[PDB]
């Protein structure tokens, strides 16, 4: 426990879970809704996927 | 405040491609949103101050 | 979704093939000289460890006596002299069906195509090899290396001073550098072979032969199942979605 | 080699379990 | 709320590394600059044999 | 607009700002599975009540798959809207002085 | 239970097992006794408290 | 098309005249507020004079 010639500063990082509050004003964003589309991707001996 | 209610619209505002948009879509690859507004502003009432 | 796999039918005598073997181990076929319509003389890798000499305890519990196997391959000691034994081990693929008979036995495997059974509308299966005598050559030498689509299982059969031994290698990079990385891997065992090279003549110089069994669905990995035989406690790596495409034996040195 | 082995062994030497949480890396 | 000790011994896992001791990168970052300090310093620097 | 002031400073001419705002396009994907035996009896019409019961199980499975499809699309709608609202929200400690 | 005379006082000030080490096993993953002995009896690795 | 250039021209000159007149109203309010502020002593001086 003998002091060395040099001192030191220690740096760390921490995570904190935060529940936030979000405010938004009226007519802030315009959204355009398209038409959904269907495709067939994997046909397997058991079951087929869309 | 015992309100817990709002009156809102039950459906999206529809915007569809009309034929006047469609000729510009095919011919030049451009559409303008509600073409009829722009044509009524330009060619029908020329001045119509803002 | 692909075309159904080309099955192959085989009639083995039942004394050189256990009924107890799990559905999906790969099998290897040996060519007999004058009669071959009768006994196909197919091998499993656990049998190959006995014909070449806690895996050893299981390999002796399943297979007892060996001289039937020594009769099936009479010239094994002459083939290891000349490096011609790899010219007879052909790869056939993983096991699917085992119709039980007293003298004969009916083995049905998958030569080529996605591995599957045939009775119902094509219930799939998996291919299993034990984790010992198995070396992942992706964790062996390890910016960021890219993540490829597809992974290849190779087989190598190597004539060390304690006889020949087989290994299965799992990588995903390419065929043109798996040879070079496999030379880098078998460098120290090569360093132990050239003690008694100088009296022996030109044919012995070959160190082993490499084939490419197939391409299984990568970006997933494998699992670690076991054997449920009586005394077993035998860990076995299993892989799904396997597509068999046995290759030729390419020489390494 | 001996001195480096000594220095590596004395100071420098996954975790089985932790009670407090995700450890924080300390830099000096 | 468990009291903990930060000590020199725990701090040695960075203090016992070659990147402290070797000067070559410090020297390289120091001399690869356009203008160094005025080069007038001359005294002891190397021993001169009689 | 501007202000005229009696001060000796130069008056500044009329000015306009022309500003462009650009779209963002977002992409949403969902997946459904359907059994082959399930798709088998759908084409034929049942004659014995056992086939009738298997058919009314089959159509309920397919309706469940479609129900999950459209519900997952609604969740994608709400989730993408909430995300776009979040991405352009500055925090209070910056924005309070700027407003 | 007998104990060193230089055991730390603050160790008794907080909730701790009398063993000198924590004994929580729910921290480690399920169904592996080797990792559990690593938490309990292994002095290669530090305890889960200090 | 020259008529469209004409109506754009008269819209331009109309806005460029409204700019001047509205800036003159702002000149009015700025000068009157300045005259009020020029004769506004602060509170602590005025309170003991009241």
């Amino acid at each position: 426990k003998i002091h060395p010639g040099v001192a030191m500063t220690v740096v760390r990082t921490d995570e904190i879970l935060s529940e936030n509050i979000l405010f938004s004003s009226r007519a802030s964003t315009s959204m355009f809704i398209g038409t959904p589309n269907v495709s067939r991707r994997e046909a397997r001996v058991d079951a087929v996927t869309f | 405040e015992a309100d817990n209610q709002i009156m809102g619209p039950s459906s999206y505002a529809s915007f569809v491609v009309r034929g006047e948009n469609l000729v510009t879509a095919v011919s030049y690859g451009r559409v303008m949103r509600t073409f009829e507004h722009f044509m009524a502003r330009i060619v029908d009432s020329p001045e119509k101050a803002g | 979704g692909w075309r159904p796999p080309v099955f192959g039918d085989f009639l083995i005598h039942a004394s050189s093939f256990n009924n107890a073997e799990a559905t999906g181990t790969p099998l290897f076929q040996f060519k007999q000289s004058d009669p071959f319509s009768g006994v196909d003389a197919v091998f499993t890798p656990l049998s190959l460890f006995i014909l070449m000499n806690g895996l050893t305890r299981m390999a002796n519990l399943l297979y007892d006596s060996p001289a039937t196997l020594a009769d099936l391959v009479p010239d094994f000691g002459r083939l290891v002299a000349d490096r011609r034994f790899h010219n007879f081990i052909t790869p056939v693929g993983p096991l699917v069906e085992n119709i039980k008979s007293t003298y004969l036995n009916k083995i049905t495997t998958v030569v080529h195509g996605p591995v599957v059974s045939k009775a119902i509308p094509r219930s799939t299966v998996k291919v299993t090899v034990p984790q010992e005598a198995f070396v992942d050559l992706d964790a062996w030498l390890s910016g960021l290396q890219p993540c490829p689509a597809d992974a290849r299982l190779y087989v190598a059969l190597t004539y060390e001073e304690a006889g020949p031994r087989f290994t299965f290698f799992q990588s995903s990079r390419g065929h043109c550098q798996i040879m070079n990385i496999l030379r880098i891997y078998y460098s120290p065992s090569i360093m132990h072979r050239y003690a008694v090279v100088q009296p022996l003549h030109i044919e012995e110089l070959t160190f082993g032969a490499v084939a490419c069994l197939g391409t299984f669905s990568a970006t997933d990995g494998w699992r670690r199942s076991a054997f449920n035989y009586r005394g077993s406690s035998l860990p076995v790596v299993e892989i799904d979605s396997f597509y068999s495409n046995v290759s030729d034996w390419e020489v390494i040195l | 080699q001996q001195v480096n082995d000594y220095i590596k062994a004395k100071v420098g030497a996954g975790a089985p379990g932790l009670c407090h949480g995700q450890q924080a890396t300390c830099e000096i | 709320n468990l009291l903990l000790a930060f000590n020199l011994q725990n701090a040695l896992k960075v203090l016992c590394h070659p990147r402290l001791h070797t000067p070559a990168h410090t020297l390289n970052s120091l001399n690869a600059a356009p203008a160094p300090r005025d080069r007038r310093e001359t005294y002891s620097l190397q021993h001169r044999r009689p | 607009p501007t202000i005229a002031h009696g001060d000796g400073r130069r008056p500044s001419k009329q000015r306009t700002f022309i500003v462009v705002k650009n779209c963002h396009k977002h992409h949403i994907s969902t997946e459904m599975e359907l059994s082959m035996l399930d798709l088998e009896i759908l084409h034929s019409i049942p004659e014995t009540p056992v086939e009738y019961a298997e058919y009314v199980g089959a159509v309920k499975t397919v309706a469940s798959a479609l129900q999950f499809g459209v519900d997952a699309l609604e969740r994608g709608l709400i989730n993408t809207v909430l995300s776009v609202k979040l991405r352009h929200a500055p925090p209070m400690f910056i924005l309070q002085t700027l407003a | 239970i007998v104990t060193p005379v230089t055991a730390d006082v603050a160790y008794f000030q907080k909730s701790n097992s009398p063993r000198g080490r924590a004994a929580c096993v729910v921290s480690c993953e399920n169904y592996n006794q080797e990792v559990a002995e690593g938490l309990i009896y292994d002095h290669s690795r530090p305890d889960a408290a200090y």
